[PDB]
């Protein structure tokens, strides 16, 4: 029984209480588990399994950002409010005449959503 | 009398561009304050929809836009520069607009698209009342040629208004301002012509420009 109620950032397990009297647990024992808004199963969902592993809990990481790429407004618009997940990169690029703040291309999806965040200026 | 007339005119002219130097500018930090609410509205408001909804991130939007009632405050300032020449479609546009933010509905994000769709409509108005600010001082001009490269040049701005609000109101603003201080419109395209609507608007600007210079030449 080597794995401890797991500590998940951004969710939790399922039925805290009726399952804490059985922990620790042993290797091969899984359980349901969700995230809360704005994050991610790697599955793509608002909940999953997480797995006790000889090397602990697994997923790693239960919970991910989910970051939408917003419409913009003077933007070359092809990536418009289509899905990315925590640690995805997009280079983006305004109509001449605007331009992103401090000359940036490049946003990325991180545990606070797209950093820096994207907007054509004049 | 006619140079009397001209006369006037030129000063009506001059006393507009320094009244509404900064129109452009001030419609600028006006798009740069609040593009960023608009994005958001207009990204979890769409029907083929494929992206959640967070209704607080439309909530959100909407509150920056209702905020100290400041966009309302930032309009009517420009709604001002224009007055002598009417602005009376903007005038209510805004009051329209400011109640369009004071009956907003949380929660509905159709309402929130609605608020975003006035504020872009309102904001090419706002360019649109400058154009008609100088047809109308372009109106009470005599000169058969100054008549025609100014009607030609009213119809070809609002043409470059329609493509894309802002850049059409900084290139007619530099326009009226190389005309109003003698010196000579630069034809060449700053945006490798991406804005289709440019090269007619410029080509237009350059001959009322000579046409202008024509009759102020006739009182030197
Ligand atoms: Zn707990
Ligand atoms: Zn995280
Ligand atoms: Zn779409
Ligand atoms: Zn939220
Ligand atoms: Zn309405």
């Amino acid at each position: 029984k080597p794995c401890d109620y797991p500590d998940i950032k951004h969710g939790g397990l399922y039925h805290e209480n009726m399952r804490r009297p059985y922990f620790p647990v042993a290797v091969g024992k899984y359980y349901s588990y969700y995230c809360d808004e704005h994050f991610e199963t790697p599955s793509g969902s608002y909940w999953d399994h997480i797995h006790c592993t000889q090397d602990g809990w697994s997923p790693a990481v239960p919970c991910l950002r989910k970051c939408y790429f917003p419409y913009l407004e003077n933007g070359y618009n092809q990536n418009h409010g289509r899905k990315f997940v925590q640690g995805k990169s997009i280079d983006v690029a305004c109509h001449p005449g605007y331009a992103l703040p401090k000359a940036q291309t490049t946003v990325t999806c991180m545990e606070n959503g797209w950093s820096p965040t994207p907007r054509c200026i004049r | 009398a006619m140079g009397r007339l001209n006369q006037r005119n030129i000063n009506e002219l001059k006393i507009f561009f320094e009244k509404a130097k900064y129109y452009s500018i001030k419609l600028d930090a006006i798009y740069n304050e609040y593009t960023e609410a608009y994005n958001d509205i207009m990204t979890y408001s769409e029907v083929n929809n494929v992206t959640d909804s967070d209704k607080s991130k439309v909530n959100q939007a909407i509150s920056i836009l209702k905020k100290d009632n400041k966009i309302v405050n930032k309009f009517k300032e420009l709604e001002k520069i224009i007055e002598e020449y009417k602005p009376i479609f903007l005038s209510k546009l805004i009051d329209d607009f400011a109640i369009e933010l004071d009956q907003a509905v949380d929660n509905d994000v159709s309402n929130a698209r609605h608020v975003a769709d006035s504020y872009k409509k309102l904001r090419k108005s706002v360019v649109l009342a400058y154009i008609e600010s100088f047809d109308v001082i372009s109106s009470k001009f005599v000169d058969s040629k100054f008549v025609e490269a100014s009607k030609k040049f009213v119809n070809k701005a609002k043409e470059f208004v329609e493509e894309n609000d802002l850049i059409a109101l900084e290139c007619i603003v530099k326009t009226i301002g190389d005309m109003v201080n003698d010196r000579e419109i630069n034809s060449r395209s700053r945006y490798d012509n991406f804005y289709k609507k440019e090269a007619d608007f410029l080509g237009a600007a350059v001959e009322l420009e000579g046409a202008y210079k024509a009759i102020k030449q006739t009182l030197l």
